[PDB]
RNA sequence: UUAAUUCCGAUAACGAACGAGACUCUGGCAUGCUAACUAGUUACGCGACCCCGGUCGGCGUAACUUCUUAGAGGGACAAGUGGCGUUCAGCCACCCGAGAUUGAGCAAUAACAGGUCUGUGAUGCCCUUAGAUGUCCGGGGCUGCACGCGCGCUACACUGACUGGCUCAGCGUGUGCCUACCCUACGCCGGCAGGCGCGGGUAACCCGUUGAACCCCAUUCGUGAUGGGGAUCGGGGAUUGCAAUUAUUCCCCAUGAACGAGGAAUUCCCAGUAAGUGCGGGUCAUAAGCUUGCGUUGAUUAAGUCCCUGCCCUUUGUACACA
C-alpha cells in the first residue's frame, strides 16, 4: 500500500529528531522513504548533495573498506537487518529512535587544528560524517580476531552511543576531542 | 568558460547588421536563418554562434549596443 | 583466391604488396622525376599509372625501362603474362608538388650551386606559382664540424587541427655527401 | 479481444530485457517465471516497489513477458524494474485514457527517476600507464 | 498445474537427490570415495552421496538445456584454481565423471540419445519431472 | 667439408625460423597477421600499409 | 600469555545452566553463548540445534553463519 | 537464383554510393531486390613503442584499422547480373558474387 | 573573467595568424526514413506433459522492425526564470529536458653536448682483411652471491577456512608463402595428467546462446604461528622440441616456517573513481608473477588555496657574458 511503508518491519512514523541543526541534513524523513536501502550512486555531484543521501544507504556504503570489503553491499545490507533485531529484542524501544538518538548524542562540535592551535567549531553534516565514521571504524576495529560478528558488534556499538556512558567508540572520542579543544584554548 | 569566440563576434554583428530586418527573439527563428544566409560547417559552431545572435538581440532589447 | 585465404590477412599482405610495390620504384626512378603511382583494380587486368614528371626520361628508348619493369613484376611477385599493365602520366602543378622540387633540389645541391640562392629561387618560384606557406629545414653540418639546422619560413603555415594531414605536404629527403648525410625537410 | 502487443526495452547498463504486454488475466513472469524464487532474497521487495505504490488493481489485467539478456544480476533487476515500468506506462498511455495514465505517472514522478528514465553511466575505458583509469603506476626515483 | 521454473531450485535437487536415493540404481563406484572432483578444487567433497546431487543437476541441465558434451558439464564445474603464490585462474572441471554419469543416466531409462551428440530427455521423463514438479509444489504447499 | 655443419642446427622454431624482411633483426617481430616485421620500420611505413592514428 | 580454555563437550553444572539460565536470557546468539558457556563454537551450534529439536526456543532469523533465536514468548 | 552478393570496403560513402547504385540501378532493370543489409564493422587496435631505443619515458601508440560489410540478396539470372557487375567498378568496394 | 594573449575595456595604436579555442573518432536519445533465412520479434499449425487452460533454445511457413546490426540527418545553445558583476565580458542557484563538464588525437617559438653506430645494405673516420673483429657446429655463460635498492605477486583470517547448489559479459581469436605451426565440437579409455580415430568454419554459420570470478543459498570449523600462508623439500606419472639438470611445462601424495595489521620515510587519484575479482591479444617448439584492452560489484572525503616541492611573467642592481 502507498499510505504506509515498512522497512523490513518498521513504518516511517515514530521518529522523533530532538535537534533542529541535525534534521535539516538528515533527510531521511519524508522523501526516501524505502523498502531497502541499495541505490546505484551519484549522490556526491553538487557540494550539498551529499546530505539528500539517507542516513541507511550511508551505513551501508561506510562499512566497505580495507581493500577485502570492496564490493560487500549484498553483504552487508543484510548485516545491518541482522543488527536491527539484535536491537530490537534488547532495547524494545524503535531503532530507528535510537539511531537518532546515537546521532544527537555524538556530535563533535569544537576541534583544534594547526594553523598555536585554532580551535574552532565543525559544519553539522562534518559532524554527522564524522560520527558515521567513528562508528564504522569502531565497529571494524571490536570485530577482529573475536567470534563477535559484525552485527552484533554494530548493535553494541549503538547501544553504548545511545546509553552515553563513555563506553561507545564515537562517544569516547568525541569527548576527548572535545577534552583536547576545551584544554587548548 | 563559456566564452564566445572572436570568429563568432566578427561574424555575428555582420549578420546583424546585415540582416537586421529578419530576426527574432526565438532561437529557432534565427537558427535557420543563419543557415541560409552563413556557410556554418558544424553544429556546435552555429549553436554557438545563434545563442550569441539571441544575447546580442537581448542587448538590443534592453538598449543601445556600443559595438 | 583458390585455397581462400581469411580476409583479415588478405588486407595485411595487400598493404605489405602495395608498400613494396611503391619502395621498390620510389628507389628505382628517383633520378628519372617519379611522384608515384596510381592503381584501379580491374579483373585480369592490372593497371597501373605511374605519375611520372619527365615522360621521356622514364621510357628510355621505346618503353624499354617500362617492359624491364614488367618483367620485374611478373618475375618477382608473380603474375601471368598480361595480366599487368602501365601507363605514363604528366604530373600537373608540380610547382606546388613538394617531392618533385625537393628531388630538384637534391641533385643541384649534391653536385654544386649555391646554398642560400637556391633556397631563395625556390621560395620565390614556388611562391609566384601559388604556393600558401612553405617551410624548409636543412639539418646537419654547415662546412664545419657542429651542425645547424637552418629554417626560411614566411607565409601562413598552420600546424596543428585534423585536416591539416590533407591541407600540407610534407616532403622528407636524405642527402648523401661523402662527409656527411643531410636532411632536408619540404612542406 | 485484440492482441494489445506493447514491446517496450528497459536499458540502463549491459543487462537489457524486453516487456511485452497483454491483455487477459493478471500473471507476469520473466521468461516463464515468477519474482518468487530471486536470489539474493535482499532485493524481494525492489521489484515490489512498484507493485505495492499502484495496487493489486492496476495489475489485475496486465501481464507482462519478459526476456533478459547481459550484463550481471543487480543489473538485471534494474533493467526489468525500468522495463517493466516503461512498458506499463506505454499500455496506459497507448489504450485506454490518458487522464488515469497521469494519475499513475504523478506516482512514478515523485518516487524515482531510475523508473522512468535512465542515466548514462557506463564504465570509462582504462589509460594506458596505470593499473586502473586514473590511478597511474609508482615512479620509480633514484 | 507448476513447472520446475516455478520451482526453486534450490530444494527441486534435494527432493530429486532424495528421489534418485529412493531409486538405487545408478552405478556407484568405490573409487568416489577416494576420488578429488577437479584439479582446482582442494579436498574430497564432504557429503558421501554426492554422486546424486551431480545426477540431479545433469537431469535437470539435460531437460532445460538439451544437447550437450563434456565442455558444457566442465564449465559448470569450476572455481578458483589457487596455485598458490601465483594469481589465481579458472579452471575447469573433470571429464570422466561427468561421462560416468552420462554414462549412469543413459543406463537408466529417462534420456535418449541425439545426433550430433547430446542427451535429450524423453516423453516419458517429461511426465516424471513434472511429477516431481507436482510433489514438489505440494510438499512446499 | 662445412656445408655438413652448415645444415646441423634445425631452424624450426621462433627468431630461427622467422626474422624481419627489412632489417633482420631478432627484434620487435610480429607474428600476428603474417607481418613478421621490426616496430620501427612498422611505425615508418604504417601510413602506407593504411593504418592511422585517429584516437 | 593468554589462552581461553574452552570445552569441547558438556558438563554437569554447564548442563544444569543450560537447562535453567537460557530459558531466562531474552537474546540467544551463538558467540554470545560460547563466551558465557566457555565452550567451542561446534558445541555452541549443537546445542542450539538441541534446543531446536527440544522446543523451547522461537526462530526470529536463521541464517549459516549467525542464527538469532530467542527465549519462550512472554504474552 | 538465390545471389548472395557481398561488398567489401574500408570506406563509407564510396560503398554507400555504390551499393546505391546497384540499388537504383536494378529498379531501372526491373527485377526484385532486397534492402542493404548492414554487417557489424570489425576493428584492428595496433600498440606500439615510438622511442627505437629503451630510454625515457614509456610512450604507447593507438593505431586503428576498420572494414565493414554489406550485402545484396537478388533473384534474378546471372546474364542480367554480370551486365550490371561489369559497369561502375572502383578499386574501393571489392565484389563476392555467389549463387546457391 | 576563464583550463587559455578567451572577450569587455583603457587606447599610440590599428589591422592578422600560429598554440588553444576551433577540428576529427567514440558514448548518452530520435517507437520519425531504408534494410535483413549467417540478427530477430509476434502468432498459426504439429508433437510432448499436467488438470477448459498453462509450459517447450522441440519442428514447417504468415506480418513486422518493438531487440540487435548501421547509410542519412537532429537536439544542447547558457535557450527560459531568479540573484552577483561597469549591468559589459561573463558567473551562480532552479523548472522542464537522454544529457546544463565522456574520453582521446593533432598539438606555437626556442633549446639541450639528453638517448639511439647494440634496429637499419641511414652514414663519415679508424681498425680488422685469411690462422678474419666475417660465417658455421658441440657445450658454458647471460640465472650465477657476505651486501644495498628498483618494478611486480600472495597471505598475516571469523568480514574468515571447506564442500555442493543457484545465476550473468564484451574486447577478441582462428585452416596458411617458403612452413610443419589454427579454433575446437562429440562418443570413449583413466583418479588427474594425457591418448585413439572422428564432424563444422575461410566466418553475426563452427567453438558459442561464451552457465568466467566475486556474488546469493544450504552443510563442517572456532582464537590455536590456526583448517589461513605454501616459503622449503622428497617420490612417482605424462606433453612439447633432435636434445631439460642448475628443476621447459602439467598431475598425485607427503613436508607445514617466516607472517599477531607493521618504525623512520614515501607513491597515485579525486565518480561507475579507488578497490576486490576475473577474461582475451602481444611475448609463444614449451609460455605469465610482464604489458594493454574488455567486463561484474562498488565506497570515504572535496567543490578551496600557494603554507610546503616544482614550472611560467613582472619591476629592477646588474660578481648572470659562440651567454
Ligand atoms: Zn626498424
Amino acid at each position: 500500500t502507498p499510505d504506509i511503508k515498512l522497512f523490513g518491519k518498521w513504518s516511517t512514523d515514530d521518529v522523533q529528531i530532538n535537534d533542529i541543526s541535525l534534521q535539516d541534513y538528515i533527510a531521511v524523513k519524508e522523501k526516501y522513504a524505502k523498502y531497502l536501502p541499495h541505490s546505484a550512486g551519484r549522490y556526491a555531484a553538487k557540494r550539498f548533495r551529499k546530505a539528500q543521501c539517507p542516513i541507511v544507504e550511508r551505513l551501508t556504503n561506510s562499512m566497505m573498506m580495507h581493500g577485502r570489503n570492496n564490493g560487500k553491499k549484498l553483504m552487508t545490507v543484510r548485516i545491518v537487518k541482522h543488527a536491527f533485531e539484535i536491537i530490537h529484542l534488547l532495547t524494545g524501544e524503535n531503532p530507528l529512535q535510537v539511531l537518532v538518538n546515537a546521532i544527537i548524542n555524538s556530535g563533535p562540535r569544537e576541534d583544534s587544528t594547526r594553523i598555536r592551535r585554532q580551535a574552532v567549531d565543525v559544519s553539522p553534516l562534518r559532524r554527522v560524517n564524522q560520527a558515521i565514521w567513528l562508528l564504522c571504524t569502531g565497529a571494524r576495529e571490536a570485530a577482529f580476531r573475536n567470534i563477535k560478528t559484525i552485527a552484533e558488534c554494530l548493535a553494541d556499538e549503538l547501544i553504548n552511543a545511545a546509553k552515553g556512558s563513555s563506553n561507545s567508540y564515537a562517544i569516547k572520542k568525541k569527548d576527548e576531542l572535545e577534552r583536547v579543544a576545551k584544554s587548548n584554548r | 568558460g563559456r566564452v564566445r569566440t572572436k570568429t563568432v563576434k566578427k561574424a555575428a554583428r555582420v549578420i546583424i547588421e546585415k540582416y537586421y530586418t529578419r530576426l527574432g527573439n526565438d532561437f529557432h527563428t534565427n537558427k535557420r536563418v543563419c543557415e541560409e544566409i552563413a556557410i556554418i560547417p558544424s553544429k556546435k559552431l552555429r549553436n554557438k554562434i545563434a545563442g550569441y545572435v539571441t544575447h546580442l538581440m537581448k542587448r538590443i532589447q534592453r538598449g543601445p549596443v556600443r559595438g | 583466391m583458390a585455397v581462400q585465404i581469411s580476409k583479415k590477412r588478405k588486407f595485411v599482405a595487400d598493404g605489405i604488396f602495395k608498400a613494396e610495390l611503391n619502395e621498390f620504384l620510389t628507389r628505382e626512378l628517383a633520378e628519372d622525376g617519379y611522384s608515384g603511382v596510381e592503381v584501379r583494380v580491374t579483373p585480369t587486368r592490372t593497371e597501373i599509372i605511374i605519375l611520372a614528371t619527365r615522360t621521356q626520361n622514364v621510357l628510355g628508348e621505346k618503353g624499354r625501362r617500362i617492359r624491364e619493369l614488367t618483367a620485374v613484376v611478373q618475375k618477382r611477385f608473380g603474375f601471368p603474362e598480361g595480366s599487368v599493365e602501365l601507363y605514363a602520366e604528366k604530373v600537373a602543378t608540380r610547382g606546388l608538388c613538394a617531392i618533385a622540387q625537393a628531388e630538384s633540389l637534391r641533385y643541384k645541391l649534391l653536385g654544386g650551386l649555391a646554398v642560400r640562392r637556391a633556397c631563395y629561387g625556390v621560395l620565390r618560384f614556388i611562391m609566384e606559382s601559388g604556393a600558401k606557406g612553405c617551410e624548409v629545414v636543412v639539418s646537419g653540418k654547415l662546412r664545419g664540424q657542429r651542425a645547424k639546422s637552418m629554417k626560411f619560413v614566411d607565409g601562413l603555415m598552420i600546424h596543428s587541427g585534423d585536416p591539416v594531414n590533407y591541407y600540407v605536404d610534407t616532403a622528407v629527403r636524405h642527402v648523401l655527401l661523402r662527409q656527411g648525410v643531410l636532411g632536408i625537410k619540404v612542406k | 479481444g485484440p492482441l494489445q502487443s506493447v514491446q517496450v526495452f528497459g536499458r540502463k547498463k549491459t543487462a537489457t530485457a524486453v516487456a511485452h504486454c497483454k491483455r487477459g488475466n493478471g500473471l507476469i513472469k520473466v521468461n516463464g517465471r515468477p519474482l518468487e524464487m530471486i536470489e539474493p532474497r535482499t532485493l524481494q521487495y525492489k521489484l515490489l516497489e512498484p507493485v505495492l505504490l499502484l495496487g493489486k488493481e492496476r495489475f489485475a489485467g496486465v501481464d507482462i513477458r519478459v526476456r533478459v539478456k547481459g550484463g550481471g544480476h543487480v543489473a538485471q533487476i534494474y533493467a526489468i524494474r525500468q522495463s517493466i515500468s516503461k512498458a506499463l506506462v506505454a499500455y496506459y498511455q497507448k489504450y485506454v485514457d490518458e487522464a488515469s495514465k497521469k494519475e499513475i505517472k504523478d506516482i512514478l514522478i515523485q518516487y524515482d527517476r531510475t523508473l522512468l528514465v535512465a542515466d548514462p553511466r557506463r564504465c570509462e575505458s582504462k589509460k594506458f600507464g596505470g593499473p586502473g583509469a586514473r590511478a597511474r603506476y609508482q615512479k620509480s626515483y633514484r | 498445474g507448476v513447472t520446475v521454473k516455478d520451482v526453486n531450485q534450490q530444494e527441486f535437487v534435494r527432493a530429486l537427490a532424495a528421489f534418485l536415493k529412493k531409486s538405487g540404481k545408478l552405478k556407484v563406484p568405490e573409487w568416489v570415495d577416494t576420488v578429488k572432483l577437479a584439479k582446482h578444487k582442494e579436498l574430497a567433497p564432504y557429503d558421501e552421496n554426492w554422486f546424486y546431487t551431480r545426477a540431479a543437476s545433469t537431469a535437470r541441465h539435460l531437460y532445460l538445456r538439451g544437447g550437450a558434451g563434456v565442455g558444457s558439464m566442465t564449465k559448470i564445474y569450476g572455481g578458483r584454481q589457487r596455485n598458490g603464490v601465483m594469481p589465481s585462474h579458472f579452471s575447469r572441471g573433470s571429464k570422466s565423471v561427468a561421462r560416468r554419469v552420462l554414462q549412469a543416466l543413459e543406463g537408466l531409462k529417462m534420456v535418449e540419445k541425439d545426433q550430433d551428440w547430446g542427451r535429450k530427455l524423453t516423453p516419458q521423463g517429461q511426465r516424471d519431472l513434472d511429477r516431481i514438479a507436482g510433489q514438489v509444489a505440494a510438499a512446499k504447499k | 667439408g662445412h656445408q655438413q655443419l652448415y645444415w646441423s642446427h634445425p631452424r624450426k622454431f621462433g627468431q630461427g625460423s622467422r626474422s624481419c624482411r627489412v632489417c633482420s633483426n631478432r627484434h620487435g617481430l610480429i607474428r600476428k597477421y603474417g607481418l613478421n616485421m621490426c616496430r620501427q620500420c612498422f611505425r615508418q611505413y604504417a601510413k602506407d600499409i593504411g593504418f592511422i592514428k585517429l584516437d | 600469555r593468554d589462552k581461553l580454555n574452552n570445552l569441547v563437550l558438556f558438563d554437569k553444572a554447564t548442563y544444569d545452566k543450560l537447562c535453567k539460565e537460557v530459558p531466562n536470557y531474552k537474546l540467544i546468539t551463538p558467540a554470545v553463548v560460547s563466551e558465557r558457556l566457555k565452550i567451542r563454537g561446534s558445541l555452541a551450534r549443537a546445542a542450539l540445534q538441541e534446543l531446536l529439536s527440544k522446543g523451547l526456543i522461537k526462530l526470529v532469523s536463521k541464517h549459516r553463519a549467525q542464527v538469532i533465536y530467542t527465549r519462550n514468548t512472554k504474552g | 537464383h538465390r545471389i548472395r552478393i557481398t561488398l567489401t570496403s574500408r570506406n563509407v560513402k564510396s560503398l554507400e554510393k555504390v551499393c546505391a547504385d546497384l540499388i537504383r540501378g536494378a529498379k531501372e532493370k526491373n527485377l526484385k531486390v532486397k534492402g542493404p543489409v548492414r554487417m557489424p564493422t570489425k576493428t584492428l587496435r595496433i600498440t606500439t613503442r615510438k622511442t627505437p631505443c629503451g630510454e625515457g619515458s614509456k610512450t604507447w601508440d593507438r593505431f586503428q584499422m576498420r572494414i565493414h560489410k554489406r550485402l545484396i540478396d537478388l533473384h534474378s539470372p546471372s546474364e542480367i547480373v554480370k551486365q550490371i557487375t561489369s559497369i561502375s567498378i572502383e578499386p574501393g568496394v571489392e565484389v563476392e558474387v555467389t549463387i546457391a
